[PDB]
RNA sequence: UCUAGUGGGCCAUUUUUGGUAAGCAGAACUGGCGAUGCGGGAUGAACCGAACGUGAGGUUAAGGUGCCGGAAUGUACGCUCA
RNA sequence: UCCGCAUGAUUUAUAUGUAUAAAAAUAGAGGUAGGACUUGUUCCUACUCUCCUGUAUCGUAGAAGAUGGGCGAUGGUUGAUGAAACGGAAGUGUUUUAUUGACUUGUCCAUGAAAUUCCAUUGAAAUCUUGUGCGGAAUCGAAUCCAUUGCAUACGACUUUAA
C-alpha cells in the first residue's frame, strides 16, 4: 500500500473578473507547469477526499469524483468537471490525480 | 509546483512586493509559509524615498478617533505581513484563513532555525534588480521609524550563525566518511551504467 | 427526412452519397519529370535587386 | 515580421499616353496589401497618380542574397515629430536589411516616440569599407579581436524549474 | 411500441501497441493496484494477466486495458502459455441475477479455500510452471514483479519512462 | 574567465538544438552572434546570447571562417573530446541517461543503491574502529 | 413520462416578499418605474418567462411518468379504466373514510396507481 | 376603418451661433439613454464591445494575464530615478 | 488526583516519504576536507569541483507487507529504560554512553496472497482528554453575595478589614 495519484490543489471555479461559473473547477498539479504537459492529464480521473462525521456503509471517509477535461492558462493548469460541483470551501484543498485512465 | 505542508522561506535578499505576491499566492493555494529574517528584505529606491512613503502612510489615521484609525506597524515583519495583506481578500473567510496561515517572524527563532529554509528566485534581489541600482533594508527603515529591536536581533543572530557554523562543520565531517567510503563501493561501475 | 446535418468533409459515406466523382479524384499528381528550367531572366535578376 | 518587396507600378495607359512609364519601389511591408498600399503611398506624392487611376504590374519579395554573412546596414529616413519633420541616419549591424529594418522601427520607437505611420525609409544601403562606417558603436565591433563579457541576463531559466517558486540554494554568477 | 434497430454494428476492440503478450504491466486500480503482472493474452478490450502466482500472489485474472500501465521491461516468453482456455466464459460469475437472493453471511462459504473449484488452481499452477524459466532467466525480474510500483517525492508521471 | 570572442566553443541551451555544442566564429552585435557546428543537422545560424551559455573552450578560428574550415579546424584539434572529457558533459550525459531509465533500470538502481548503502555502512563502521 | 427533464425546479417568489410579511409569495410582475427586477439587473431574481416552459411529452408528468387524476368516487376512478398507463388516481380530500376505502379498492382491482393511498 | 399614449426630453461624435467662461443657452447630421439588460472603463443612464426565451459544449469582441482576479513574474530591442 | 487496568471514541489526518537547519557576494574567490603552506591579505597548492540551482541527496522489494532457512560482515533501523549532557529569541528539541527487546531485502531459496475471478477504499500501532469496575491514600483551595472602610464612589466598580 503506497501512493499511486498525483498530488493536486482546487485552486477556484471558472470565473470572470466578477462572475463564477461552480460547473467547472480549476486544477493545479503538482509538477505541471505546461499547458502541452497538461495534455497527459487530461482525461484524467480526479478525486475529492473528506472525511464526515456519520460513517455510511461503515466509513467515515467520502469520495467526489470527476474528470480532467482541458488545459487551463500557459502554466499547466487544468478544468476538471466533477459529479457534484466542489463546494468553495475547497480552495486551496488537495485533490488525487488518479492514472486510471491509463495510456502509456 | 511546491505541496509542501510548511515552506520556510528566508526573507534576505527578497524583494518586499515580489515576495509578498508569491507567498499571497501559496497562503491562497492552501500551503503554510513561515518567512524569517524579515529585517533583510529589500525594498527598491533610495532610503530617502521609503522613508518619505512610510512617512506619508503614518500620517494617515483617523480624524476624530486615532485609537480607531489606521494602525502603523513598524516591525519588519508586520511590514511584511501588511503587505501580504494587501494583496489577499482580509476581508472574507478565504482571505483571512490564507493570512492566518502565515507566520512572519524578525531573525530565526528557535523553532525554525533547526529546519530547511529555501528561497524565492521570483524576488530575489540580485537577479531582479540592475546593478547599482539603489535599495534599503526594511531592518534599518524599521529602526528609523520606531523599531526597538535591531540590536538584540543581530546579537541573537549571531549567536545562531556561530551555532550553525559548529553544526555545519560536524556535518561536514560525517558526509566526508559517508563520501569518502561511497568512493570505494563496488557498485559504481553498475550504477555509472545506467547514469548514478 | 434529414434529423441530423453530416459533415461531408468528416462522414465518408456522406461525402460519397454526394459528389460521385470523388471516389475517382486523383491529387498529388506529379508532373516535375522534366528537366525542370530555371526560367529567371537577367533582366529580371537585375531589375530584382538593383540598389 | 516584415519583408521587403519590389512593386513595380504604372498609370493606367490613356489616350493621351498609350506607353505609361513604369516605376519601381523597394518597401518593407508585414504583406503583399500593405506593400501596394505604401507603393501607391509615395507615388501619390510624386506622380499624378492614384490607385484608381493607375494599376501593379509586378510585385516579388526578396530574401537576402547572404543571410549568413554579418554585415553593416546604413539607413536614410525622414520622421515626423510632434513638432516638424526630420531626416536621420541609422546604423544596424545584422544580417538581413529586414532584420536592420525592424531594428530601426525599434530604436526610433524607443528613442523617439515615432510610430511606424511617422517613419518614410528614404534609402537601406550595406556599407562595405570599414572607413564608411559612422557611428562608432557601430565600428568598434569591426575589430578582429574583440571580446567582451556576456551581458547581463536573468539568469538561466527553464520550462519547470524555472516556474519552479521555491529553490533550496540561492543562485551564483 | 417497438423502438428503431440503431444502426451501431459492433467490431472488434483495436488495444494499444504496447499491451502485447508478455508485457510487465503494473495494476492501477483494485485489490491488487500497484502489482506488476504479465500479460497473457487480450479477450476483447481487457488483459488476461497474471503476476506469478508464486511470486506475488496476483491470480489468473482479467484487466480493463485503461486500467493498466504498460512498461518497457524486458518481454517474457508467453508463447507456451495455453491462452485459448481464457475466454469470457471463463472470467463469468454464475448466473445470480433472477432465482437468488443478495443474502448476507455467506461471505464464509464464499471465502477462498472451499470456494475455489478444481482445475483452477491446476491451470494456475501450469501457467507459471511455464512462466517461471524465461523469468527467473533474466536478472532481477523475479524481484521486480514481487515487488509493488508506487510514487515517490518528484515523481511526475507525464514525464518518466515507464 | 568565459568571454564571447571568435572561436569561443558555447553550448545551447535554448531552442530546438538544446543541449548542443557551436563555435562562434562572428560577432554580429552584442545581443547576437553567428554561430557553427561540424555536425550535418546543426546548421550555420545567428543566435542570441540567452539562448546559449558559455563554456572554458577557446579555438584559434580565423574571424568570418566558414564551415568547411571551421570543421576542419574542429577536427584538428580535439574539441569534441575536450569538452567531453569535463566535469560539465559528463553529468549532463549522467542527466541524459537518468532521464532515460525506464522502471526495470529504476528498480534496478534501487537494488544497486541498497547494496552500496549496506557496504558503505559497514566500511564507515569498520573505519571508526581503526 | 419518459426522461422527464425540469428546467427549474423554484417557485419563482415575489420580489421583497422576504421583506413585508403583507406582501404575498404569489409572484407579481414588478411595474415600478426604477424597478430593478423588471430590468433584470444582475443579482437580482428571475422573472417567469415561456422560455421556462417544460417539455409537452413530460409536461404535467408526475416523476412516475403518470399524470393526478382527481377523483372523488368510485365512477371517476372506472373513467380510468383504459388509461391505466397515463393516469393516476388522487382521491379528493373531503371523500370520507368509507368511500375512500371503496376507492382504492376500486382503483386495485383496476390496476390504477393511486398517489394519495394510505 | 377605429382608437390609445405622446405633444417637459437628455447624452455622445461631427458642423456651429450667442457668451469671459460654464456640468451654460440655442440650431444641423448620426448613434444612443429615455424604454437597454450583459462583458469592459475600480464606480457611473449615454463611452468601448455587444442588443437579452430556458440550458450544454466550443470560440470571440472591447478589455486584460504580479497578488487581490480568470489568464505568460512571456519573448525581442531601447529609454526613465522622480 | 498518579500508577496498573483494557475498552470505546477523537485526531496528528489541511497526511499519504507530506525526509533534508552553514554563512556571505553576485564581473565572484564561487567555497565542495575545498585542496596549500606558518594562521599568513602568503599561498601558485588545485587549477577546472562552480556554470544540468534540487531532474539533487537520503530513503523506497516483503499477505498496508506473512511464515521458516544457507551464507556476508559484526554493521543498520525502530521502540522500554540508564547516567546524562547541550539547548531561554517562542529554549518543549538535539546528541553520547550502558542495560535490554523487535526487525534487517546484503546475496541466494521454501511455503502462503486468488472467488474481492475488470474500478467505484481506506490499513493498523502510538500519542491528549472523557463515558466504569475500582484496589492504593486523599498532601491539598479560593472567589463572590450578605457585612466593614473611605486613600474611592451616580449605580456598578475601587482601596481596606473579616471566620
Amino acid at each position: 500500500g503506497h501512493r499511486l495519484y498525483v498530488k493536486a490543489k482546487h485552486l477556484s471555479f471558472q470565473r470572470s473578473k466578477h462572475v463564477i461559473h461552480p460547473g467547472t473547477s480549476l486544477v493545479k498539479i503538482e509538477g505541471c507547469d505546461s499547458k502541452e504537459e497538461a495534455q497527459f492529464y487530461l482525461g484524467k480521473r480526479i478525486c475529492f477526499v473528506y472525511k464526515s462525521n456519520k460513517p455510511v456503509r461503515g466509513s467515515k471517509i467520502r469520495v467526489i469524483w470527476g474528470t480532467v477535461s482541458r488545459p487551463h492558462g500557459n502554466s499547466g493548469v487544468v478544468r476538471a468537471r466533477f459529479t457534484h460541483n466542489l463546494p468553495p470551501k475547497t480552495f486551496g484543498a488537495s485533490l488525487r490525480v488518479m492514472l486510471y485512465p491509463s495510456n502509456v | 509546483s511546491e505541496f509542501q505542508k510548511v515552506v520556510v522561506i528566508d526573507a534576505k535578499g527578497h524583494l518586499l512586493g515580489r515576495l509578498a505576491s508569491v507567498v499571497a499566492k501559496q497562503l491562497l493555494g492552501g500551503q503554510k509559509v513561515v518567512v524569517v529574517r524579515c529585517e533583510e528584505l529589500n525594498i527598491s529606491g533610495h532610503f530617502f524615498r521609503n522613508k518619505l512613503k512610510y512617512l506619508a502612510y503614518l500620517r494617515k489615521a483617523c480624524r476624530y478617533n486615532p485609537s480607531r484609525g489606521a494602525f502603523h506597524f513598524r516591525a519588519p515583519s508586520r511590514i511584511f505581513q501588511k503587505a501580504v495583506r494587501g494583496m489577499l481578500p482580509h476581508k472574507t473567510a478565504r482571505g483571512q484563513a490564507a493570512l492566518e496561515h502565515l507566520q512572519a517572524v524578525e531573525g530565526i527563532p528557535p523553532p525554525f532555525d533547526k529546519q530547511k529554509r529555501v528561497v524565492v528566485p521570483a524576488a530575489l534581489r540580485v537577479l531582479r534588480l540592475k546593478p547599482g541600482r539603489k535599495y534599503c533594508t526594511v531592518g534599518r527603515l524599521s529602526s528609523e521609524v520606531g523599531w526597538k529591536y535591531s540590536d538584540i536581533v543581530s546579537k541573537l543572530e549571531e549567536r545562531r550563525k556561530v551555532k550553525s557554523a559548529a553544526f555545519y562543520q560536524a556535518k561536514l565531517a560525517k558526509q566526508k566518511k559517508i563520501a569518502s567510503a561511497k568512493a570505494a563501493s563496488s557498485v559504481n561501475g553498475k550504477l555509472a551504467e545506467f547514469g548514478y | 427526412a434529414h434529423v441530423q446535418k453530416k459533415n461531408p468533409l468528416k462522414n465518408k459515406a456522406v461525402l460519397a452519397r454526394l459528389n460521385p466523382y470523388a471516389k475517382a479524384y486523383k491529387a498529388n499528381v506529379k508532373l516535375n519529370t522534366g528537366k525542370t528550367p530555371k526560367a529567371a531572366g537577367e533582366k529580371f535578376l537585375t531589375v530584382l535587386h538593383e540598389n | 515580421a516584415l519583408k521587403e518587396y519590389q512593386v513595380v507600378g504604372r498609370k493606367v495607359p490613356t489616350e493621351h499616353e498609350p506607353v505609361p512609364k513604369l516605376f519601381r519601389m523597394r518597401l518593407f511591408a508585414p504583406n503583399e496589401s500593405v506593400a501596394k498600399s505604401r507603393y501607391w503611398y509615395f507615388l501619390k506624392m510624386i506622380n499624378k497618380v492614384k490607385k484608381a487611376t493607375g494599376e501593379i504590374v509586378a510585385i516579388n519579395e526578396i530574401s537576402e542574397p547572404k543571410p549568413l554573412k554579418a554585415k553593416v546596414f546604413g539607413i536614410w529616413i525622414r520622421y515626423d515629430s510632434r513638432s516638424g519633420t526630420h531626416n536621420m541616419y541609422k546604423e544596424f549591424r545584422d544580417t538581413t536589411r529586414v532584420g536592420a529594418v525592424e531594428a530601426m522601427y525599434a530604436d526610433m520607437a524607443a528613442r523617439h516616440r515615432a510610430r511606424f505611420r511617422s517613419i518614410r525609409i528614404l534609402k537601406v544601403v550595406e556599407v562595405e569599407k570599414k572607413e564608411d562606417v559612422r557611428r562608432n558603436y557601430v565600428k568598434q565591433l569591426l575589430n578582429p579581436h574583440l571580446k567582451f563579457p556576456l551581458p547581463h541576463r536573468r539568469t538561466g531559466v527553464v520550462g519547470l524549474a524555472g516556474k519552479k517558486v521555491f529553490a533550496p540554494h540561492r543562485p551564483s554568477t | 411500441n417497438v423502438p428503431k434497430k440503431a444502426r451501431k454494428a459492433v467490431r472488434p476492440t483495436k488495444l494499444r501497441a504496447s499491451l502485447a503478450p508478455g508485457t510487465v504491466c503494473i495494476l492501477l486500480a483494485g485489490r491488487f493496484r500497484g502489482k506488476r503482472v504479465v500479460v497473457l493474452s487480450q479477450l476483447e478490450d481487457t488483459l488476461v494477466v497474471t503476476g506469478p502466482y508464486k511470486v506475488n500472489g496476483v491470480p489468473i485474472r482479467r484487466v480493463n486495458h485503461r486500467y493498466v500501465i504498460a512498461t518497457s521491461a524486458p518481454k517474457i516468453d508467453v508463447s507456451g502459455v495455453s491462452v485459448e482456455k481464457f475466454t469470457k466464459a471463463y472470467f463469468a460469475k454464475q448466473k445470480r441475477s433472477g432465482p437468488v437472493k443478495k443474502d448476507e453471511a455467506f461471505f464464509a462459504e464464499n471465502a477462498p479455500k472451499n470456494a475455489l473449484p478444481a482445475e483452477r488452481i491446476a491451470d494456475q499452477k501450469a501457467v507459471d510452471a511455464k512462466l517461471l524459466p524465461a523469468i527467473k532467466a533474466i536478472p532481477n525480474m523475479k524481484e521486480y514483479l514481487a515487488a509493488s510500483f508506487a510514487l515517490s517525492n518528484g515523481d511526475r508521471p507525464h514525464l518518466m519512462k515507464f | 574567465k568565459r568571454y564571447v570572442e571568435v572561436g569561443r566553443v558555447v553550448l545551447v541551451t535554448k531552442g530546438e538544438y538544446t543541449g548542443k555544442l557551436a563555435v562562434i566564429v562572428d560577432i554580429v552585435d552584442h545581443k547576437r552572434a553567428l554561430i557553427d557546428s561540424p555536425c550535418s543537422e546543426f546548421p550555420r545560424q545567428v543566435i542570441r546570447y540567452g539562448s546559449v551559455v558559455l563554456t572554458h573552450i577557446v579555438m584559434k578560428l580565423p574571424r568570418g571562417a566558414r564551415s568547411g574550415i571551421v570543421a576542419k579546424k574542429w577536427k584538428a584539434q580535439d574539441v569534441c573530446n575536450k569538452w567531453a572529457s569535463s566535469a560539465w558533459a559528463k553529468k549532463l550525459e549522467a542527466k541524459k541517461v537518468r532521464s532515460q531509465l525506464n522502471d526495470f533500470d529504476r528498480f534496478a538502481v534501487m537494488r544497486l543503491k541498497k547494496q552500496r548503502r549496506e557496504q558503505v555502512n559497514v566500511a564507515v563502521a569498520k573505519a571508526l574502529k581503526a | 413520462a419518459v426522461n422527464i427533464i425540469k428546467k427549474r425546479t423554484k417557485p419563482f417568489k415575489r420580489h421583497q416578499s422576504d421583506r413585508f410579511k403583507r406582501v404575498g409569495e404569489s409572484w407579481r410582475k414588478p411595474r415600478g418605474i426604477d424597478s430593478c427586477v423588471r430590468r433584470r439587473f444582475r443579482g437580482t431574481i428571475s422573472m417567469p418567462k415561456i422560455g421556462y416552459g417544460n417539455n409537452k411529452k413530460t409536461r404535467y408528468c408526475m416523476p412516475n411518468g403518470l399524470k393526478a387524476f382527481l377523483v372523488r368516487n368510485v365512477s371517476d376512478v372506472e373513467l380510468l379504466l383504459m388509461h391505466n398507463k397515463t393516469y393516476a388516481a388522487e382521491i379528493a380530500g373531503n371523500v370520507s373514510a368509507r368511500k375512500r376505502v371503496e376507492i382504492v379498492e376500486k382503483a386495485r382491482a383496476l390496476g390504477v396507481k393511486v398517489t394519495n393511498a394510505g
